[PDB]
């Protein structure tokens, strides 16, 4: 459900900004869906750094 | 010649968000006999009385039937403030309009069951310069803008779905959630008539 | 038995929009009486001269009073288009008809003035299915749907009320305004008479 | 201004709706609100309308 949706927009993110203006849009979304619905806080600004 | 009902009686009927639309004018119908199939286990009308809704004649009439499960039965109304009547379907308030849930009996045998009923839980736009959350209400007579990333039905009940709207559409995003409900031994639609008012949707004979 | 024109004076004269109507049937009229109880400032009569207005015999006689300044003597006449015809009153093209401006005098002390003159300068319905404003005009001899929100007198010059209609009754809003104008020294009234052609309303001879 | 005082009172409800959930009604006394600051030819009170948008 929405874990799986964050962990995939995450993953999607890993591969932009290492390959920026996409990668802080997927941040933005990621964050928007773990807002919408805990450890999906934490995970995001573990991916932060 | 007369309003042809058969499209109904063939075929799996499509979800909430996918409501099926039927348009008449100029022919004569028969609205009790459409009834006379389905096990109607609720009927209710607004700017029309249930009795009054077969015998007038109307310069057009408006079928919408869709799947949709008894238990969600406070969603669906005029008065209703659910999911159902902000992302799902909506019914303009300037016609008078009924709202019919009937039961397939098991005699039909061309309403073919859906794998589960499924409806949009939520519908966001999700704008670029401004990170605001701007729901996307449906208007009366129109499709969910959601209906495009929606699957024909949402596999499991929490489902998220998102789409990338290019700078043009906006930037930003269009996110979508989805729901499911069990299915039931028989069938369970969901029908939506508005009637507008020279008459030439009459009934026959 | 002389028609009473008694409840005129005994209380205080209501505004335009909430006119206070009087019907006569089978009686004998002075109107001459009434008229010299008051500093009449005008009088024009439609479909009927002034002067045979107080000597024939009429079917049926009408008489709407209200509160109305002189400052807008043109508002109130029957080929006007202002708000006042417009939201807060009209006569009835069909019958003969007169419009009378008067000064309450000061022996008369059993008419008490209100706080001020009020009248409706705009009273619209609003659609929420397309979103679009529709004035509401006012029949003759009938009220303005406006007249449950505006209050009997209008606080502050530029006021708005609301009033959310029902799915039952459209949906929407409906909507209204308020005008005020200073009272005079000397209140002012308006008369509007509205004489249908047996003639048993005959004058007092 | 009356008009002022009207739009306030209607984004006062408006915010109340929204707080308990209900998107229509904020959409709906949203329309009036903006519909009344329109009709009375006041842009200030439209931008405070679009700022009370953007709060909420
Ligand atoms: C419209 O449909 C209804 C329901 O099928 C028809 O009503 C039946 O008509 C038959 C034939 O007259 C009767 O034997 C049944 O008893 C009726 N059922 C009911 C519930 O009344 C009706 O005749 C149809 N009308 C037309 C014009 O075809
Ligand atoms: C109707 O009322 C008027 C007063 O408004 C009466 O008028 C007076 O009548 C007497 C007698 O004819 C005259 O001397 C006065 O000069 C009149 N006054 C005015 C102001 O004109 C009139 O008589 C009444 N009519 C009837 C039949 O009662
Ligand atoms: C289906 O129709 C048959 C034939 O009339 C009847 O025997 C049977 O009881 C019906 N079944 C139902 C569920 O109504
Ligand atoms: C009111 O009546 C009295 C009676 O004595 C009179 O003196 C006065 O002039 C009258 N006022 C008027 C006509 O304005």
């Amino acid at each position: 459900p929405v874990k799986r949706f964050v962990r995939e927009v995450l993953e999607e993110a890993e591969e932009a900004y290492e390959k920026r203006r996409q990668f802080e849009e997927l941040l933005w979304l990621a964050e928007w869906a773990a807002r919408d619905a805990e450890e999906l806080e934490e995970e995001i600004r573990e991916f932060e750094k | 010649v007369e309003c042809d009902f058969s499209p109904l009686l063939s075929g799996t009927p499509p979800q909430v968000y996918n409501f099926k639309r039927l348009v008449f004018t100029n022919c004569n119908y028969n609205l009790t006999k459409l009834l006379s199939l389905f096990s109607v286990n609720d009927f209710t009308c607004s700017q029309i009385s249930p009795a009054a809704i077969a015998s007038n004649c109307y310069s057009s009439l408006i079928l919408d039937y869709f799947s949709y499960p008894l238990s969600m039965k406070s969603d669906l109304s005029v008065s209703s403030a659910g999911p159902i009547s902000q992302f799902n379907y909506k019914q303009s308030f300037s016609n008078p309009t009924c709202l019919i849930l009937a039961t397939v009996p098991h005699n039909l045998t061309t309403i073919t069951k859906p794998l589960k009923y499924s409806y949009i839980n939520k519908c966001s736009r999700l704008l670029s310069d401004d990170r605001t959350e701007v729901p996307q209400l449906v208007n009366a007579n129109q499709y969910s803008p959601c209906v495009s990333i929606v699957p024909s039905t949402v596999w499991e009940d929490g489902d998220y779905y998102r789409k990338q709207l290019s700078p043009l559409e906006g930037g930003g995003w269009l996110v979508a959630s989805g729901s499911t409900v069990a299915m039931t031994e028989q069938l369970q639609m969901g029908f939506g008539i508005t009637v507008q008012y020279t008459n030439s949707v009459c009934p026959k004979l």
